[PDB]
RNA sequence: ACGCGUUAAGCGCGCCGCCUGGGGAGUACGGCCGCAAGGCUGAAACUCAAAGGAAUUGACGGGGGCCCGCACAAGCGGUGGAGCAUGUGGUUUAAUUCGAAGCAACGCGAAGAACCUUACCAGGCCUUGACAUGCUAGGGAACCCGGGUGAAAGCCUGGGGUGCCCCGCGAGGGGAGCCCUAGCACAGGUGCUGCAUGGCCGUCGUCAGCUCGUGCCGUGAGGUGUUGGGUUAAGUCCCGCAACGAGCGCAACCCCCGCCGUUAGUUGCCAGCGGUUCGGCCGGGCACUCUAACGGGACUGCCCGCGAAAGCGGGAGGAAGGAGGGGACGACGUCUGGUCAGCAUGGCCCUUACGGCCUGGGCGACACACGUGCUACAAUGCCCACUACAAAGCGAUGCCACCCGGCAACGGGGAGCUAAUCGCAAAAAGGUGGGCCCAGUUCGGAUUGGGGUCUGCAACCCGACCCCAUGAAGCCGGAAUCGCUAGUAAUCGCGGAUCAGC
């Protein structure tokens, strides 16, 4: 049981916030609560889109939400219909006036916590778990990284044994601060208990 | 125990030396850091997320 | 380059003693970007693993070779003195004359002559 | 296969002896031989699914060689002794909730157990439930204010109450919110399984390693690379080499601390000069100090010696050399490690109870045993007074200056400060003077009687503080045993988190 979460180990450099908002010491805590509340909300009504970052701003009773996704068009609907009902569904709980753009991830497979949940969404189809593992490397490899590397925990295939399968390629270097890695992690609930899945994808540096 | 109590310690109660903290999430009594609501546990986790704002790892 | 004046410290160093080592093996190996058609070695029981390689792949071998060695791995020898640098002077160039002289315009008896004794 | 290889275990011919799974067993029986000891010949029943040979990777050795680490040595201070604080074992209990178990459990989860917390017990209670989404149905449908009863929860109650859909009616009935009771799907479970799991962690170990691609070698497992020589903190670099490269590691990229420069003036200053009720306080000035952003600076770059090279010893310059000092950072894997009681989660179990609410007690028990700590046992010390050493953090349900009352804790008042501006804040050790004079003491402050203060609904079981009295063991600790290589150990105070208080 070792090892540091890559994101939290540079977030000053190689890495900024999910959430840029200053605070007093005694606000902080509740712009969190919402802040938090918020994602917990967007996340579970917002899947299908596939959603990475969930990007938060704040500058007194305004917010900015720039969430980024695979599938802008699923936000939205053909128009503005559903981009309508969630800015309708945000201010119900956020008091303050809840502006939201919305991005584009212009590859997904270099979006680690979209190939997680791609990995993970297969696995809770009974797909071949070791295979599942290789192409998604492979995917991440051919849109052009540097590096990528995908760990699925225990009870592969509803094995009694719980074990751990990982496949990898290029570089991960993750003890380089200036390496730029973004990762990611997937759930699984299955038939037969929790799988865990996590994505590592090299790109940067100086 | 744990669901009638996060519920129960949100209630204002008779007496307010009654009262006390519970990580907002995670939903937990002990080191429950005051200036955010977190247990120690699930704090770490957002911490390390980059949803705690300017929060960092500290070295010196 | 313009990368002769940048590069972190530690790399003009790390990469250009790297350059050394591929120039001291890669000169002369640098020109050929298919395999041969053919090796000329000149003491086959010194080149052994070159002459394995070459046979493995049914590339032929030339040789000037001598009582040292296994002539039967050799497909053209040249049953001469793999030591003598006057015998692979002798030799060596003539065999360039008659590779340039398939082609044209021979040159001298080449700069062959190190400081010859 | 190891190996054999004109001294074959190669290629052939002749002739002899022998083998035919292991154990029973070289046993039994018979025969022959022998002085005897015994020898030669040599079974069966029963019974096993192997017994074997060579080689591979490891692991191990009371085998070898090379080398590391506060590993031992060299030192300085500890523990084990005493009192007390604390965690644990045990015992006890109605309950003393649960977990943690050598290193890597035991001041651990607990960064705050009087009620809360709380998961335990005893009693009084609620059951569609303290919480989520829906369904079937008469009753009322927003809501407000009491009373009885009880420890509280809850329960039995008497009133105030008519807003909105609908106009379908000019006489108001139709389960629109909403709220009730009766059923139903369900909630709820800190119930069990860490050997069904995720995640996060511990751990060997910040140890110098663990691998891959292709090539090469072997029938093969596998090997080579990664062995060898030098070198390093390092699989760090160097030279060699059937390997050539690469990846996870190492290092570096990041933060703090050492020196200087640039940018910046409600903190710095007679540095300069002026005024000063002589407090940088006043106009004034960023020079300096600092504050915090950005740069510079170190490269074995330079000189001597050794070396093939990496690099090694020494010298100069420089605030700083050869990794300058402290962090952050944990390879493939190992331990069926840890946690289902943070959370998440597969399965099994409870559903007028294994759910809930409450009051009270318990987690604080005490014949005992252990771990981690505090205070000591004194004169290099104790006590009292005076006396600027300065250095990270907290503070508007707050930090509280300053006055006054009280021996005091604290209580009255009351200014400043969203805080480099005001407060917590005294730093303590030190220094200067005075006392004690080697005593179980003016050392030590346990225990205990009494009087108080504060937080809190409430301090018996169970709080901290102050004051009077009372002054226990303790004279440096058995066998065992712990930490630390430098701003370290040793020692002295200071802050924070949790937090009403502790
Ligand atoms: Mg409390
Ligand atoms: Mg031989
Ligand atoms: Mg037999
Ligand atoms: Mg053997
Ligand atoms: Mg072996
Ligand atoms: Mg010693
Ligand atoms: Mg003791
Ligand atoms: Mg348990
Ligand atoms: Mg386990
Ligand atoms: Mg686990
Ligand atoms: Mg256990
Ligand atoms: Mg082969
Ligand atoms: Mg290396
Ligand atoms: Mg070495
Ligand atoms: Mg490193
Ligand atoms: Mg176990
Ligand atoms: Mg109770
Ligand atoms: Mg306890
Ligand atoms: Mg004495």
């Amino acid at each position: 049981g070792n090892k540091i979460h890559p994101i939290g180990f540079r977030l000053g450099i190689t890495r900024d916030w999910e959430s840029r908002w200053y605070a007093g010491k005694k606000q902080y805590r509740h712009l969190l609560l919402e802040d938090q509340r918020i994602r917990g909300l967007l996340e579970k009504e917002l899947y299908s889109a596939g959603l990475a970052r969930v990007d938060i701003e704040r500058a007194a009773d305004n917010v900015a939400v720039t969430v980024h996704v695979a599938k802008p068009g699923v936000v939205i609907g053909r128009g503005g219909e559903r981009i309508r009902v969630l800015r309708e569904e945000l201010a119900k709980l956020t008091g303050k006036n809840v502006a939201l753009n919305v991005q584009e991830v212009q590859n997904p497979n270099l979006s680690a916590p979209l190939v997680a949940q791609r990995v993970a969404e297969q696995i809770e189809r009974r797909f071949a778990v070791r295979r599942a593992i290789k192409q998604a490397v492979q995917r991440v490899m051919e849109s052009g990284a540097k590096g990528a590397k995908v760990i699925v925990s225990g009870r592969i295939g509803g094995a009694e044994q719980a074990r751990t399968e990982w496949a990898a390629q290029g570089r991960v270097p993750l003890h380089t601060l200036r390496a730029n890695i973004d990762y990611g992690f997937a759930l699984a609930r299955t038939t037969y208990g929790v799988l865990g899945v996590k994505a590592y994808i090299f790109l940067g540096e100086v | 125990a744990r669901k009638a109590l996060i519920e129960k310690a949100k209630r204002t109660p008779k007496f307010k030396v009654r009262a006390y903290t519970r990580c907002v999430r995670c939903g937990r009594a002990r080191s429950v850091y005051r200036f955010f609501g977190l247990c120690r546990i699930c704090l770490r986790e957002l911490a390390h997320k980059g949803q705690l704002p300017g929060v960092r790892k500290a070295s010196w | 380059s313009p990368e002769i004046e940048e590069r972190p410290k530690k790399e003009q160093v790390r990469l250009k003693h790297e350059l050394e080592r591929l120039q001291k093996y890669l000169s002369g190996f640098r020109l050929l970007k298919r395999l041969p058609d053919a090796i000329f070695v000149v003491d086959p029981t010194k080149e052994a693993i070159a002459v394995r390689e070459a046979r493995k792949l049914f590339i032929p071998v030339i040789a000037l070779a001598d009582t040292d060695s296994d002539p039967d791995l050799v497909d053209y020898i040249i049953p001469g003195n793999d030591d003598a640098i006057r015998s692979i002077q002798l030799i060596l160039s003539r065999a360039v004359d008659l590779i340039i002289q398939a082609r044209g315009g021979v040159v001298e008896p080449s700069p062959s002559y190190a400081l010859v004794q």
